C-alpha cells in the first residue's frame, strides 16, 4: 500500500480446531491477543503488559459478531469450503551455532489454509515433550497463515532434528531436517 | 494508555472434513505522518467486502459483497463510523504504541564465518535486531564490494528480532582484510567485524 508502519487487529472463527482468535499486530509482529478461555488479555512481552492494556470483552464481541457473520455466509456462499492449502516449512537457528552453547530452534510453518495444523519436534526421531513453545496462527496479506514453533536446546554435532507438521493439504505428514551443518 | 477498539459489523442474513472460516481485519497504515483505514471482511481466503478510508464508503470486492456494500451504503450513521476511524483509533493506538514499538530499538549481534568446504563463500550472521530495516555490507582491502553477495531475505524470528544472513564468494591472495560493516537505527555509529585472510 505504501506505509511507514501498520497496525492491524486480525480475528478468525471457524468449525474446527482451533475455533477462534482476537490479536493485534504491530508491522507483522502479534503484540497481544485476548485468550477465549481464560477471558484475560495476554501481552506478548512481558514489558507490554506493564505499560499498556486492552479491555478483553471488546475481543469476545468481535467473536461473537464473527460466528453470526460465519454463518450468513455459510448460508449464502451455498456452503463452500475452500481448498487446502499446504504449509511450506523452514527451520533455523535464533542465534549462529555454537556447540554445547544453549541456542533456540525455530520452526517457521507458512502460507498455509485453514489454521487447523499439528505440530511436535522430533529429536533423533523422538518425540520432545519439555522445552517448547509456540506463536499463534499468525495472519497474512493473502489470507492464508503462518505460525512459529520454538524449542530451546544445546547444539550438538551427535543429533539431529525435525519439524513435523500435518495439515489437510498435505497427503503425508511432513518433516524438516536440520542439524549442526 | 488502553489500546482502542472497532466492532466489526453484523451481516443481516443470520436474520478432508468440512471446515468454515471467517476472517476479518481492520487494518491501520500510517504514511508520513498520516492515518489510511482498511476494514475488511474475509470468507475462506476471499476478500468479498472492505470498507477503504481513501474510498471513503463500502466496495464490494466479490460479487457475495453485492447484498452489503448496497445495504450499509444507505445507514450513513454507521458509514461515519467507518469515516472517523483514522482520526480516533488508527491515530490513538500509533502514537499510544510509540515508544514501545517505532521508538523499539534493539541493536544486532554479529558473527562472520568461513564456508570453503562441502566457489568459498564468507557468512556474515546478524542476529537479534529490531527493527527490520537494516543495511549490511561487505568490504575487502577498504574496498566496497557488490559482486559476489548474496544477502538472504530478512528474517523473522517470530518474537519481535529479525536476523539476516549476507554471505560473498571471495578468493584471498595474501594480505587480505575482509570487513563487514552493519548499518542500523539502534546504533549511532555503523558496527564492524574483520576477517583477516593471513
Amino acid at each position: 500500500i505504501k506505509a511507514d508502519h501498520v497496525s492491524t487487529y486480525a480475528a478468525f472463527v471457524q468449525t474446527h480446531r482451533p475455533t477462534g482468535e482476537f490479536m493485534f499486530e504491530f508491522d507483522e509482529d502479534e503484540m497481544f491477543y485476548v485468550d477465549l478461555d481464560k477471558k484475560e488479555t495476554v501481552w506478548h512481552l512481558e514489558e507490554f503488559g506493564q505499560a499498556f492494556s486492552f479491555e478483553a470483552q471488546g475481543g469476545l464481541a468481535n467473536i461473537a459478531i464473527l460466528n453470526n457473520n460465519l454463518n450468513t455466509l455459510i448460508q449464502r456462499s451455498n456452503h463452500t469450503q475452500a481448498t487446502n492449502d499446504p504449509p511450506e516449512v523452514t527451520v533455523f537457528p535464533k542465534e549462529p551455532v555454537e556447540l554445547g552453547q544453549p541456542n533456540t530452534l525455530i520452526c517457521h510453518i507458512d502460507k498455509f489454509f485453514p489454521p487447523v495444523l499439528n505440530v511436535t519436534w522430533l529429536c533423533n526421531g523422538e518425540l520432545v515433550t519439555e522445552g517448547v513453545a509456540e506463536s499463534l496462527f499468525l495472519p497474512r496479506t493473502d489470507y492464508s497463515f503462518h505460525k512459529f514453533h520454538y524449542l530451546t536446546f544445546v547444539p550438538s554435532a551427535e543429533d539431529f532434528y525435525d519439524c513435523r507438521v500435518e495439515h489437510w493439504g498435505l497427503d503425508q505428514p511432513l518433516l524438516k531436517h536440520w542439524e549442526a551443518q | 494508555n488502553k489500546f482502542d477498539t472497532q466492532l466489526f459489523h453484523t451481516i443481516t442474513g443470520g436474520s478432508s472434513p468440512e471446515n468454515y472460516l471467517f476472517q476479518g481485519r481492520q487494518e491501520c497504515y500510517a504514511f508520513n505522518g498520516t492515518q489510511r483505514f482498511l476494514e475488511r471482511y474475509i470468507y475462506n481466503r476471499e476478500e468479498f467486502v472492505r470498507f477503504d478510508s481513501d474510498v471513503g464508503e463500502f466496495r464490494a470486492v466479490t460479487e457475495l459483497g453485492r447484498p452489503d456494500e448496497e445495504y450499509w451504503n444507505s445507514q450513513k450513521d454507521i458509514l461515519e463510523e467507518e469515516r472517523a476511524v483514522p482520526d480516533r483509533m488508527c491515530r490513538h493506538n500509533y502514537e499510544l504504541g510509540g515508544p514501545m514499538t517505532l521508538q523499539r530499538r534493539v541493536q544486532p549481534r554479529v558473527n562472520v564465518s568461513p564456508s570453503k568446504k562441502g566457489h568459498n563463500l564468507l557468512v556474515c550472521h546478524v542476529t537479534d535486531f529490531y527493527p527490520g530495516s537494516i543495511q549490511v555490507r561487505w568490504f575487502l582491502n577498504g574496498q566496497e564490494e557488490t559482486a559476489g553477495v548474496v544477502s538472504t531475505n530478512l528474517i523473522r524470528n517470530g518474537d519481535w528480532t529479525f536476523q539476516i544472513l549476507v554471505m560473498l564468494e571471495m578468493t584471498p591472495q595474501q594480505g587480505d582484510v575482509y570487513t563487514c560493516q552493519v548499518e542500523h537505527t539502534s546504533l549511532d555509529s555503523p558496527v564492524t567485524v574483520e576477517w583477516k585472510a593471513q
